[PDB]
RNA sequence: AAAGAAAACUGCCGAUAAGGUCUUCAAAAAAAAGAAAACU
RNA sequence: UCCACACCGUAAACGAUAGAUACUAGCUGUCGGGGCGAUCCCCUCGGUAGUGAAGUUAACACAUUAAGUAUCUCGCCUGG
RNA sequence: AUUGGGCGUAAAGCAAGCGCAGGCGGAUUGAAAAGUCUGGUGUUAAAGGCAGCUGCUUAACAGUUGUAUGCAUUGGAAAC
């Protein structure tokens, strides 16, 4: 019953697959990032006018 | 229907041949050939190539895409001029002398020493009449202790992200501070090694200074064409990887001298 | 037709015998054994296998049809770890353990599996809770 | 360590060793620094001063970070950790009973971010012990998914 | 004309009033990112 | 202290480790039976040792002759 | 320490053996059904127990309905 002999020989397999060029993705998200920060420093600017009359 | 290197190369440069059946790591029965009924333990060919192609495989995408390699080789003489051979053919860093305890875990001391050489050198090259010549030639002495312990290692200025170990009984340390820091290595394992710390294990000798030149180059040969390099014996014929066996009986691989051996010096 | 080389015996308790035989095959990260067969045995083992914890189990016998052995297998993984975590047998002998099925044990919040043989023969927990019937319990397995 | 990481003492011994006159004195920290959302570490350290000593063993608990999964804001299963002499209990609770813990195990369930949880200290009442087994309860703790991935069952379901 | 070694050695030698510091404590420690602004 | 016949029944009577049963890497010795046929050495089945990983221990350490994974039975322990 | 502990170095393996009664006990088949599980009926006094409600200015408290545990008998299940 349910004998197969699927044979996974292959122990001690390598974990490391690629040298470590996933990080495209987190240069990605490290430049989405930036983009927020410069948009907040335009309307902090706007708001000094109305408390000065 | 890419190639590599010949199976009758491989038997004849005596890579399939490993150590005495005395001296064995149980668990390195996989890649044993028969030796139920054999003398010497040896490896299986078509293992042999395979993961020769994989070491091969990951090394090169690894030094396309910028990584830094190190070779740490301290044993027989013949491995450090080895090693040296492929630091002059590939701008790769090297550890020829003996491996620093915590060489990779406490980078931060050894960043400083490294740092300290390149300062000292630039200030020596630059010149002065000020060094007169006592002191310059104490100066020199430790100039020259920190090229000869520290000479492959100043160039890279990180962690490496793959090691290359010739023997990974030796290169204990070495492969320890790998494995707690989870960087790849890989070794030439020879029947007496435990495949966890491991892990491109590439079943080959390790006493034989053909057999371990052979597969080194090969390596070599991987991060040589990934940096756009002429190769030397990867991907080529029969004609040009003929070598010579180093000379100082006749070049085999028996391990003896068991008589230096005796009992822990007891007794009351 | 399958061939052995090593004579088989086996310890008396049939129950806690494949418990220490998978137990130590899971440590020592073995994958084929071998023991004496039984019925007892064999049906634990078939629900076991339809419970998924071991891959194969095939029992044979002689040519003379006076013994009979059963030779399993575990279910590693590619990375070679198990898919048992750990082995605990409860009705030792001498001390026979008998619940009713309102206290029918639960499993690990019910992610391991109690082995219960009420009166159909060998039935795991989840399928008697159902029927809601109980009796005697096995061992622990998760 | 750029997280929630809240940092506490657990225990401040009193450590000394004998020299040749006079005894050298240094104080030892056991500080358990968790983000209350998963990540918990824990470091003990020595030194000659105790703002030393909390500085060095912050610095050890942040390197040493094991990362939690949470069931329902509780552990999934009941398990007991070992750790020389000390045995720690854990069980599942249901939500509302709070943190029922005391001293080490106390600290370190707040820090990992549980809440209903049902321990006991079965054994020594040394704090390095009860961590080390309240750690060792905690990592060998296995998932519903995990089980299902090796049992091939479908994601929860019987 | 190398296989050697080489050797212990002993006399005698007893005791030290009581209770006693010393670790106080880590809570952990003050300040950069701002701007600045038109006005009829 | 020795001998013969009668008692005494205690020892650091120690491997400071009750007996039986099943499973769990290996290496180096040595002993016995068996197989081959120069010894020597190779294999099998057992006894006695050393080294040694998973495993166990508070640590020392044990580690296929367990103090490891388990079952049966007996004896014993509960601060000084 | 049945659930829920130990006996190498901390308390604790009798000096060892032959061992009845006791405890435990190979595999397979048949029957019975003592264990084991389950259905029906009877009973397990009332107060107390837990849940809900009412009444006392709410409570304490009182009342109210619900709420098991075991035993016996009968009818089945046959894995141990
Ligand atoms: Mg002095
Ligand atoms: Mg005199
Ligand atoms: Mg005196
Ligand atoms: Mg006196
Ligand atoms: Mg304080
Ligand atoms: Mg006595
Ligand atoms: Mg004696
Ligand atoms: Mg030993
Ligand atoms: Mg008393
Ligand atoms: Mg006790
Ligand atoms: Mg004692
Ligand atoms: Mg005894
Ligand atoms: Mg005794
Ligand atoms: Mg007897
Ligand atoms: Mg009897
Ligand atoms: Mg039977
Ligand atoms: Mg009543
Ligand atoms: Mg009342």
């Amino acid at each position: 019953m349910g004998n197969f002999d699927s044979v996974q020989a292959n122990p001690y397999r390598p974990r490391f697959k690629r040298f470590n060029a996933e990080h495209v993705n987190q240069r990605q998200n490290q430049q989405n990032n930036n983009n927020n920060r410069f948009d907040r420093n335009r309307n902090r600017q706007h708001n000094r006018f109305k408390d000065k009359q | 229907k890419a190639e590599l290197v010949s199976l009758a190369k491989l038997g004849e440069m005596r890579t399939h041949v490993g150590m005495v059946k005395r001296y064995w790591n149980p668990k390195m029965g996989f890649f044993i050939e028969p030796e139920r009924k054999h003398n010497n333990d040896h490896f299986v060919l078509e293992l042999q190539r395979q993961s020769l192609q994989t070491a091969y495989n990951y090394v090169k995408e690894v030094a396309q895409n910028n990584g830094q390699i190190l070779f740490v080789g301290t044993k027989n003489d013949y491995v450090k001029k080895l090693v040296n051979n492929i630091a002059k053919r590939v701008d790769v860093a090297f550890i020829t002398q003996r491996w620093l305890g915590g060489t990779l875990t406490n980078f931060k001391t050894l960043s400083i020493s490294i740092n300290k050489l390149n300062k000292l050198v630039e200030k020596q090259a630059e010149n002065a009449a000020d060094l007169t010549k006592k002191e310059n030639l104490m100066l020199s002495r430790e100039i020259e202790r920190l090229e000869k312990f520290f000479g492959g290692v100043k160039s890279l200025k990180r962690l490496p992200n793959l090691l290359i170990v010739d023997d990974p009984v030796y290169e204990k340390n070495a492969v320890a501070e790998a494995n707690i820091l989870r960087i790849p290595v890989v070794a030439l394992c020879n029947t007496n090694t435990n495949p966890e710390l491991v892990d491109f294990i590439i079943p080959a000798n390790n006493h034989q200074p053909q057999s371990t030149c052979l597969l080194m180059n090969l390596l070599a040969d991987a991060v040589a064409e990934a940096k756009a390099m002429p190769t030397m014996f990867a991907y080529k014929p029969d004609e040009e990887i003929q070598i010579e066996i180093p000379q100082k009986k006749q070049i085999t691989s028996q391990r003896l001298n068991i008589t230096r051996n005796p009992e822990v010096l007891t007794r009351e | 037709m399958i061939t052995t080389t090593k004579p088989i015996k086996a310890h008396f308790d049939p129950v806690a015998d494949l418990l220490t035989k998978i137990n130590n095959a899971r440590k020592a990260k073995l994958m084929t054994v071998t023991t004496i067969a039984s019925k007892l045995k064999i049906a634990i083992l078939e629900i076991l296998v339809k419970e998924g914890y071991l891959a194969n189990f095939q029992v044979l016998e002689n040519k003379s049809k006076t013994k009979r052995i059963v030779t399993f297998n575990l279910k590693y993984t590619q990375r070679r770890i198990p898919s048992i975590n750990g082995v605990k047998q409860i009705s030792k002998p001498g001390l026979r353990i008998y619940r009713p099925f309102e206290k029918l044990p639960l499993v690990l919040n019910g992610l391991g599996i109690a082995i219960i043989s009420t009166s159909d023969g060998v039935m795991t927990d989840k399928v008697a809770r159902l029927k809601k019937i109980g009796g005697e319990i096995l061992a622990y397995v998760w | 360590f750029k997280s929630e990481f809240e940092e506490r003492i657990v225990k401040l011994k009193r450590i000394s060793k004998t020299t040749k006159g006079g005894r050298n004195m240094r104080f030892s920290v056991l500080v358990v620094v968790g983000n209350r959302k998963g990540k918990i570490g824990y470091g003990i350290a020595k030194a000659l001063e105790v703002p030393n000593a909390i500085k060095k063993a912050i610095k050890a608990a942040h390197n040493s970070l094991h990362t939690i999964e949470i069931h329902k804001g509780s552990i999934y299963h009941e398990v007991i950790g070992r750790s020389g002499a000390s045995r720690v209990l854990l069980k599942p609770a249901p939500q509302g009973t709070g943190i029922i813990a005391g001293g080490a195990i106390r600290a370190i369930i707040e820090l990992a971010g549980y809440s209903d949880i049902y321990t006991k200290n079965l054994g020594r009442n040394t704090p390095i012990n009860m961590i080390h087994a309240t750690m060792d309860g905690i990592l060998k703790q296995l998932s519903p998914r995990r089980v299902a991935i090796l049992r091939n069952k479908n994601l929860n379901e019987l």
